[PDB]
């Protein structure tokens, strides 16, 4: 994949709502870039609820290594356009601007697939109760004197 | 905890039993204490065949 | 000629013959006597 | 075909927009075409969960290759349809337009008959449960001792 950095991302971002990109004339400053990494570094975190929220395989830069944008986002390959456009949607009011329908749609679609493997790994069933007896149709727990199910 | 004979060998030890905490599953042991001694090693012996060279 | 031959021969073929109806007459025997879930041939996880 | 490379698919997108065809009087744009040959493989990726999602033929690129345009996209005659509108669906915010309703009514109709043979594999009902008998009328699994259905 063509988009392996944040400031990819950014750029990607950028690209999609029509600010700056390759072909452009007039390209935005490295402040706004390293705000927009900020802003991306922010909204991931905030997916990420430590490790309780949306799953998605993004690395977290370190102050230690000066420069956020230079690292690996860490993201699938099927992250990558969710992530991108879900920030341009977020950072569209730092230049008075408004995100457009298809961006703000594709953002939604996005994000619901980024959490569907999760949430289907997530229905999981608890287990019996702890008064529930295990039946005599399982033999070798009635032998054993395992009457009743565990819970937990 | 119940008495566990070795057949063959004239032997018994215990068979004990124990049930894990919260969850189905236990530990089952089977012990038996016994010490081999040779009272007269004047009288046991060996037999070494093609003991050459 | 050999008598274990003969009756070894007869034997088997009272036991192939009478094989059916005696699985089922134990599988009767066990239903009643023993647990209704005759289920031991289905490996449940 | 006679689509059948990314550069084609993205050719073909850039007409439907407007933004380059022989109907008007642009070429298309060398850095425009690597933007949208970016978007594609996102769109690609995005819609194939790693193998969870839509089953197209899509061929992804490696690094090794070095143009990413070129390659045979390697869809079956039934999806370049819907893959390059979809394709200008998404492109399009990048010149400030809009997709018209014919553009995008031909993408969700393309998606949903790209999704139709999948949809149909994946409804397979499951095995019978565990703790269903056999009946007495399967006489030989009776008689085998299978009194009850192995499930799983």
């Amino acid at each position: 994949m063509q988009i392996k950095t944040k400031g990819d991302l950014v750029r990607a971002a950028l690209r999609k709502l029509g600010v700056a990109s390759d072909a452009t004339l007039t390209d935005v400053e490295p402040q706004s870039m390293q705000d927009a990494v900020d802003d991306l570094e922010a909204m991931m975190a905030e997916w990420y609820q430590d490790g309780k929220g949306i799953i998605t395989g993004y690395v977290f830069s370190d102050d230690e290594n000066p420069p956020a944008e230079g690292d690996d986002h860490g993201l699938r390959s099927s992250a990558v356009s969710a992530v991108f456009h879900n920030l341009a949607c977020r950072i569209a009011p730092d230049y008075a601007l408004e995100a457009t329908a298809k961006i703000i749609a594709t953002a939604k679609y996005g994000k619901e697939l980024l959490y569907k493997q999760t949430a289907i790994s997530r229905a999981k069933r608890a287990p019996y109760p702890s008064r529930m007896p295990t039946g005599s149709g399982n033999s070798f727990a009635n032998l054993n004197e395992w009457h009743y199910f565990p819970g937990e | 905890t119940t008495s566990f004979s070795i057949p063959d060998v004239g032997l018994n030890g215990i068979f004990a039993t124990q049930g894990d905490i919260s969850t189905l599953s236990g530990l089952c042991r089977i012990a038996l204490w016994y010490g081999v001694n040779a009272t007269r090693p004047e009288a046991i012996g060996v037999g070494l065949p093609g003991q050459t060279a | 000629e050999n008598r274990l031959e003969s009756i070894l021969s007869r034997f088997d073929a009272d036991w192939t013959a009478s094989d059916e109806a005696r699985r089922e007459a134990k599988n009767d025997l066990f239903f009643s006597r023993v647990s209704q879930w005759d289920d031991w041939l289905s490996q449940y996880t």
